[PDB]
């Protein structure tokens, strides 16, 4: 199937009509996406099939047909750009500050954008384009809206 | 079945919309891989 370096969207036609669960990046022939969209199952791309190769249900990734490559890293200071795919819309390039996701282990940046769950996946990206994590796995506020952290993966 | 389907390529865009806040929370990660507010 279709290989090209690229953001993808994860599509299902269980449901009624053709269903956007979520958001990839495919990258040096890695498919990269959150655990929670498609639960670790085979991908289709065209006549080909995609397996999984590793995840990770509590760092909430999972890579298809090889290791994970993506290894970029939010500054700490600079804005970044959330590549969102929504569901039956276009790509596009939403700009912001990431706030901070402070745990027991360490600080994570955290983007503060409001998606539909379909949206899972998209790339977060650095000034040179390049992937510093995924959105899609975060927290409800007390306002009601998603914050969801960079979710990054280790570069074995 | 799930299947994939190209949506463009990964590139930052110049003049892109600028919005979202940058909120400073204290979160805890359990074993399932949900994230919650610690208060
Ligand atoms: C339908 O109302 C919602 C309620 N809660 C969260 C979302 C949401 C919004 C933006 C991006 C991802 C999600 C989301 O579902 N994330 C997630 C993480 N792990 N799991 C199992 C699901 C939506």
């Amino acid at each position: 199937g279709e290989t090209t370096d690229g953001v993808y969207r994860v599509m299902t036609r269980r449901l009624l009509g053709s269903t956007q669960v979520g958001v990839g990046v495919m990258q040096e022939g890695v498919f990269h996406t959150m655990w929670h969209v498609t639960k670790g199952a085979a991908l289709r791309s065209g006549e080909g099939r995609l397996d999984p190769y590793w995840g990770d249900v509590k760092q909430d990734l999972v890579s298809y047909c090889g290791p994970w490559k993506l290894d970029a890293a939010w500054d700490g200071l600079s804005e970044v750009q959330l590549l969102a795919v929504p569901p039956g819309e276009r790509a596009k390039n939403i700009q912001t500050l990431p706030g901070i996701f402070k745990t027991k282990d360490g600080d994570i940046g955290a983007v503060a954008l409001d998606y539909p769950a379909g949206t899972s996946g998209s790339p977060i990206l650095d000034k040179c384009g390049r992937v510093i994590g995924l959105y899609g796995n975060g927290v409800v506020i007390k306002n009601g809206s998603y914050v969801s952290a960079i979710t990054q993966g280790k570069r074995e | 079945d799930m299947y994939i389907e190209r949506a463009g390529d990964i590139t930052w865009e110049k003049d892109a919309e600028v919005t979202g806040n940058s909120p400073r929370l204290d979160v805890a990660l359990d074993e399932s891989g949900d994230f919650s507010l610690v208060e």
